[PDB]
RNA sequence: AAAUUGAAGAGUUUGAUCAUGGCUCAGAUUGAACGCUGGCGGCAGGCCUAACACAUGCAAGUCGAACGGUAACAGGAAGAAGCUUGCUUCUUUGCUGACGAGUGGCGGACGGGUGAGUAAUGUCUGGGAAACUGCCUGAUGGAGGGGGAUAACUACUGGAAACGGUAGCUAAUACCGCAUAACGUCGCAAGACCAAAGAGGGGGACCUUCGGGCCUCUUGCCAUCGGAUGUGCCCAGAUGGGAUUAGCUAGUAGGUGGGGUAACGGCUCACCUAGGCGACGAUCCCUAGCUGGUCUGAGAGGAUGACCAGCCACACUGGAACUGAGACACGGUCCAGACUCCUACGGGAGGCAGCAGUGGGGAAUAUUGCACAAUGGGCGCAAGCCUGAUGCAGCCAUGCCGCGUGUAUGAAGAAGGCCUUCGGGUUGUAAAGUACUUUCAGCGGGGAGGAAGGGAGUAAAGUUAAUACCUUUGCUCAUUGACGUUACCCGCAGAAGAAGCACCGGCUAACUCCGUGCCAGCAGCCGCGGUAAUACGGAGGGUGCAAGCGUUAAUCGGAAUUACUGGGCGUAAAGCGCACGCAGGCGGUUUGUUAAGUCAGAUGUGAAAUCCCCGGGCUCAACCUGGGAACUGCAUCUGAUACUGG
């Protein structure tokens, strides 16, 4: 039900960074970064019009740690959703739990993050929320739990964070390792080289 | 019958079935003296018999053995009839 | 006919290996299979004796149709051949009037009835 | 509270009662062509009053016969 | 003759009742005339968990309408509640 | 506030083209199966085939507060004794807590199963009038005085069994007279006529025949008029196909009268009239349970009727009625048929389309489980008893949803494999190493909720002669969970036990080498294979899915490819060889009228669930749930009169 596999392949065929490891390294200097896996990853391909539409979702998906079935019902909901739907699927994305306790720095990644959620070391509102795609709402406090607090991942994932842009709509406080969900983020807070319209249209046809 | 009260059911059909069949026979006997004064044509004799069997379609209707909308229409049948002749 | 058997805590712990000895089990039926048909090493017999009868049997006991057969193949001579096909747990099926349906052969029981649905098929055409 | 229908009079042969034809239109449910539908109803006529052609108006009651639970009202018009 | 009950919907586990008025001698999530109420017992309580028209099931039971167990039971807890 | 605010195209005829036209693909969906693989959980689903046949258990009982009663076990007792003098065992007696068999009452018409039959004594929508209706309910009165029986039992007797035969004998809320009898039935009226039953709980003077009287309350019984629920009946529209089926019909269509039903009715019979149905599809033939809804589609449609709910029909096959408020009875009766079982040979017995289970058929569909704790049904004043309804558990990846099978760091980037122009590229931060986490599975520890009630006491009110009893409502005490090792929470051990399947020529995301050589083989469509095959088969690499993945089957989609929305007929499939013409469709222009079509409004109905919208509850989700909106439909009334019809 997880990707477990080998992680800076699926960067190195995406063409970008999809933040896979910590980012302690320049990610050139961990793989051939600009060069697809493979015997023939040095070919180009001349890429369909379906092509196209394919590594987009993919590429989101392996951003968020999303499998086929979950993503697509994903997608359904932001259609159902009022409002664009493009913009939908990343609130709902943007919205899980192993997600934002990524985006608050408890984790180096968003795969030990979801660690961190399934292992019962995240509270929401003081209770605890184990399962990754727990959906997060404004006004939420997730936290790290007091036996979790002393764990060293936590506090390297907090320093890194710090060196990352920091989120708008999370107020994170590093001592108390709790933060708020303020609000879900608008489109404009997410990276602008995710075409979600292209998924719109992958899931259209 | 299999089960204990379906037997007993069956016993107890049957009485009721001879009971009710003698009463029954009793009664029609009593409904078709009227009809037999009338089909010869004397009032007295089918005013007679027309009250010998007036208590009994009642008092079947009463037990059961018929609904009271029979016991009526025999005893408005009948009587439309007598009252015809005489 | 005749094994060990042992009981278990739970039937689903049980369930992989009772389908693991039936694996074997069917990978000698093929082994002894393909060892058989390749044996003669040329296309047909060297002689004459092609000419053989087939028949089908089904008895209501296990012990018997392991236990017979070994006799009935102890009656086989090298002129005319004689082989068992589809041994049978018990009675008698629509799949088993059909196997003697193709190959023309006699259907016998060390003790069997016929199924309502068998009689149809046994009646129509000839058996 | 008087339900009723008008029709006109194809048969008139039998002993006290009448057949009513009820005609009217009906769109068509699938094309849309709006398609003339007949409906024959046999109706009681005490005392014979309506001759075939005339037009009727016509009530519903309880079973008159096998097939008649519906009765006259009145004539509305007749011998064309 | 004519009943208030409970015909038992939710899921396993989960029980959730619904208050219906009906022939007695039809299924209890089958054929009913009228519905009335509803019962939750693994409500959080925290807020409603138990809704009952009393208005209908008083007319009801005007009518001859009997009250089951249970019934009888929420109608006094919910009397006494407000 | 919101609640249908939604619609894609690709390959393939040709040397190439445009058109025509079929085939094929991308999508959703499934009660699926098979092949490979397979960790956990929540919720759902699970004989689609043979309405084939079924061993065994269980699935309908209950009331001693109707009745005679004791045979079991349980005490109790004058009196027998265990006697070691208060502990007792048996002989006895229903004295009573109870209770086998019997009469009696209520239930066996519900609940549960199936879809054979049925194109209509069906269903859906909407209306009618001639009716009955147990239990529950409001109203008003009865509940008087008698009689003859009978099962049980007793004696004698026949049977292998099933089950009988004689004569005794006895009870009742069993059964029948007699009285009483109207706001009941018949009748214009005068009049005439019809019923019943007791049983318990407690008790003050009072007293006897010590049974009770009598006092009191509960409950059942009878009558009549209602309510509620259920059911029967009637009309209209709609609800499959076929003309290689065009005529059909004697109870037939109607009328009169008698009979009949709970009730209208050719329901039935006699007589009379000669009708009734039919091209707006009768008759005949084929097929089929209908609906809410389900799947698909932007929609209009198309396909469909498991699981849930409503109606119908059936209960081995054909027929029949008896009992009853209700049946022509799913575990009742009778006859006939098919079939099976028992037998001491003479005779008997049974009907899983209830729940498990078996044989058979099949590509294929589960355990001969636990519990009445919860909801609900039957009986009972109750306690309670019964409940394969139901709640649960087992089995199966069948589906949906959730989670895991680790996280982070880790380079000249090892070995091995693979490609290579031998420079190197790749597998690949992948592995090893380094720290780090412990969900789930394992193991110990603790521990919600589904529980409302019911039981003893107590107190107050209504009762009443009464503080009894009864009933209601508060109080305390001790109690009721099949699931269950529950949900959930804490602790321990270690990455430890948890990854496969299909594909990579174009359509279509993913390319190379070796082997083969029109072979072996692939193939949804085009089309691959005779020496460079990205198409066969293996490998390395890659793509897509993931506890699944593929293949097959199946509906709709794309298919504007049955075209109502939404197409065509000169040469592509398609104008009858030509004309006349009945039925039918359509019909110039003006006025008046009508108001069926059409339009408007109002009212009722359109079950709930489902779908959709906004919320709520399970850690999330599936799932459960509140309210809404929607059910685009039907019907009645009242209007409008331009268009269509008269």
């Amino acid at each position: 039900a997880r990707y477990l596999g080998p992680k800076l392949k699926l960067s190195r065929r995406e063409g970008t960074d999809l933040f896979l490891k910590s980012g302690v390294r320049a990610i050139d200097t961990k793989c051939k970064i600009e060069q697809a896996p493979g015997q023939h990853g040095a070919r180009k391909p001349r890429l369909s019009d379906y092509g196209v539409q394919l590594r987009e979702k993919q590429k989101v998906r392996r951003i968020y740690g999303v499998l086929e079935r979950q993503f697509r019902n994903y997608y359904k909901e932001a259609a159902r959703l009022k409002g664009n739907t493009g913009e939908n699927l990343l609130a709902l994305l943007e919205g899980r739990l192993d997600n934002v306790v990524y985006r608050m720095g408890f984790g180096a990644t968003r795969a030990e993050a979801r660690q961190l959620v399934s292992h019962k070391a995240i509270m929401v509102n003081g209770r605890v929320v184990n399962i990754a795609s727990y959906q997060v709402s404004p006004n939420d406090v997730v936290s790290i739990r007091e036996k979790a607090k002393k764990q060293s991942r936590v506090k390297a994932a907090l320093e890194l964070a710090e060196q990352r842009e920091k989120p708008t709509w999370l107020e994170v406080d590093a001592g108390k390792m709790e933060g708020t969900f303020k609000r879900k983020p608008e489109r404009s807070d997410l990276s602008a080289d995710i075409n979600e319209h292209l998924i719109v249209e992958l899931y259209s046809k | 019958a299999n089960i204990k009260s379906a037997k007993k059911r069956a016993i107890q059909s049957e009485k009721a079935r001879k009971h009710n069949a003698s009463r029954r026979s009793m009664m029609r006997t009593f409904i078709k003296k009227v009809y037999a004064a009338i089909e010869a044509g004397d009032k007295a004799a089918a005013q007679k018999a027309f009250n010998e069997m007036q208590p009994i379609v009642d008092r079947q209707a009463a037990k059961g053995l018929i609904h009271k909308n029979k016991a009526a229409r025999h005893k408005a049948n009948l009587t439309a009839q007598i009252n015809k002749l005489a | 006919a005749g094994d060990e058997v042992t009981v278990v805590r739970d039937e689903k712990k049980a369930r992989e290996v009772a389908l693991y000895r039936q694996g074997k089990f069917r990978e000698v039926k093929l082994a002894r299979q393909q060892k058989s048909k390749l044996e003669n090493m040329f296309a047909n017999m060297t002689e004459g004796e092609v000419h053989e009868v087939n028949i089908v049997l089904k008895a209501d006991v296990q012990g018997s149709v392991e236990a017979i057969s070994d006799s009935l193949l102890k009656l086989s001579t090298d002129e005319v051949k004689v082989k068992i096909i589809g041994s049978g747990v018990g009675g008698i099926t629509e799949t088993d009037a059909t196997l003697a349906a193709a190959s023309n052969a006699i259907l016998v029981g060390f003790n069997v009835r016929a199924d309502a649905s068998a009689r149809k098929v046994i009646e129509a055409e000839s058996l | 509270k008087i339900r009723t229908l008008q029709g006109r009079v194809v048969s008139d042969k039998m002993e006290k009662s009448i057949v009513v034809a009820i005609e009217r239109f009906v769109k068509h449910p699938i094309y849309g062509k709006f398609i003339k539908r007949t409906t024959k109803l046999h109706v009681h006529d005490e005392n014979n009053e309506c001759g075939i052609g005339d037009v009727v108006e016509i009530r519903e009651c309880r079973p008159l016969s096998k097939t008649k639970s519906w009765t006259l009202v009145r004539v509305v018009e007749k011998a064309v | 003759m004519v009943t208030i009950r409970l015909a038992r919907h939710g899921a396993k586990k989960r029980p959730f009742y619904q208050v219906v008025v009906a022939d007695s001698r039809n299924a209890r999530n089958g054929r009913f005339i009228e519905r009335v109420g509803f019962f939750n017992p693994i409500a959080s309580e925290k807020e409603e968990g138990t809704r009952l028209d009393l208005d209908r099931i008083a007319h009801w039971v005007g009518q001859g309408a009997t009250i089951s167990d249970r019934v009888a039971a929420l109608i006094k807890e919910v009397n006494k509640a407000a």
